[PDB]
């Protein structure tokens, strides 16, 4: 099907306790392929994924100039962001980047990312074409002045367009054992009484990959939508990925609700009961 | 700036079953600025060898970890997450429900 | 593979 990668980046300085910490990791869809952390004790850029873990020792030398690089920059970055919005230098600020491409199932560029914040919130963005800015507000219109100038959209374009792909398409072929299999959900129900008149259903999907998953209860065919407890699909820690929905159903009407599982892991969507 | 409360769950990786070997993990997320203090409790205790993910953050910017460690459940012993962050008065505490 | 390119805001 489609695919993603995605590089994600955060600067978190901490005054009076040395220089920010800079973390990033990379994905390719839901699965953690490499990461840097510049407080590790000799900080490299490091494999998290086995079918990376074949690519050779230049490979891992210029990944990991880039997440120094990268940290350097943002380091100037943050005190330079401290005079766009007059701050004083005694606070923790946080600096984050996203960027990267998907691609549809013939491998072609969908669309491409660039994105910032500040103190977590939205600061520069590159617009879908590849060559316009959104800035959020005035200080990141005075970025924005000097990205235009140095033409960094016309760079982001032809990586986004062109290396992006291309190693996305060649990380999707070495590790298609894993990138390439869709793990179904296991899938049941529990029944939680709470009262004499009261009893919750829970609809569990578990062991799931990837994350992207629906889960609905309905009540004579009805969504239950306002009424459904849904907790945020949660990582396991082997890869794969958990979610329940859950109702509280009146005695005696559990039958009236039926639990609706989509994921692309599965040939059809299943519909599942409360089964005493 | 703008701060937002970490959402907390603590759960198994594999159902639970007494005396069989697992992983205990508490996922927070939603959460912001990034720093945040996260305690895996066996028994009110703080236990010992706990690992972590390397941070990360959704469409929305917030960030979220896994802290996870090797477990071995028994009917008796409690388990539970403890967290604290810049928007908590006080730490909280979400106790492990193999039901939830 | 990462972007090389290091641009300052």
């Amino acid at each position: 099907g489609s695919h993603s990668m995605r590089y994600f980046h955060t600067s978190v300085s901490r005054p009076g306790r040395g220089e920010p910490r800079f973390i990033t990791v990379g994905y390719v869809d839901d699965t953690l392929f490499v990461r840097f952390d510049s407080d590790a004790a000799s900080p490299r850029e490091e494999p998290r994924a086995p079918w990376i873990e074949q690519e050779g020792p230049e490979y891992w030398d210029r990944e990991t100039q880039i997440c120094k690089a990268k940290a350097q920059t943002d380091r100037e970055d943050l005190r330079t962001l401290l005079r766009y919005y007059n701050q004083s230098e005694a606070g923790s600020h946080t600096l984050q980047n996203m960027y990267g491409c998907d691609v549809g199932p013939d491998g072609r560029l969908l669309r491409g990312y660039h994105q910032d914040a500040y103190d977590g919130k939205d600061y520069i963005a590159l617009n879908e074409d590849l060559s316009s800015w959104t800035a959020a507000d005035t200080a990141a219109q005075i970025t924005q002045r000097k990205w235009e100038a140095a033409r960094v959209a016309e760079q982001l374009r032809a990586y986004l367009e062109g290396e992006c792909v291309e190693w996305l398409r060649r990380y999707l072929e070495n590790g298609k054992e894993t990138l390439q299999r869709a793990d179904p959900p296991k899938t049941h129900v529990t029944h939680h009484p709470i009262s004499d008149h009261e009893a919750t259903l829970r609809c569990w999907a578990l062991g799931f990959y990837p994350a992207e998953i629906t889960l609905t209860w309905q009540r004579d065919g009805e969504d239950q939508t306002q009424d459904t407890e849904l907790v945020e699909t949660r990582p396991a820690g082997d890869r794969t990925f958990q979610k329940w929905a859950a109702v509280v159903v009146p005695s005696g009407e559990e039958q009236r609700y039926t639990c609706h599982v989509q994921h692309e892991g599965l040939p059809k969507p299943l519909t599942l009961r409360w089964e005493p | 700036m703008i701060q937002r409360t970490p959402k907390i769950q603590v759960y198994s990786r594999h159902p639970a079953e007494n005396g069989k070997s697992n992983f205990l993990n508490c996922y927070v997320s939603g959460f912001h600025p990034s720093d945040i203090e996260v305690d895996l409790l066996k028994n009110g205790e703080r236990i010992e060898k706990v690992e972590h993910s390397d941070l990360s953050f959704s469409k929305d910017w917030s960030f979220y970890l896994l802290y996870y460690t090797e477990f071995t459940p028994t009917e008796k012993d409690e388990y539970a997450c403890r967290v604290n962050h810049v928007t908590l008065s006080q730490p909280k505490i979400v106790k492990w429900d193999r039901d939830m | 593979r990462r972007f090389s390119r290091s641009p300052i805001r």
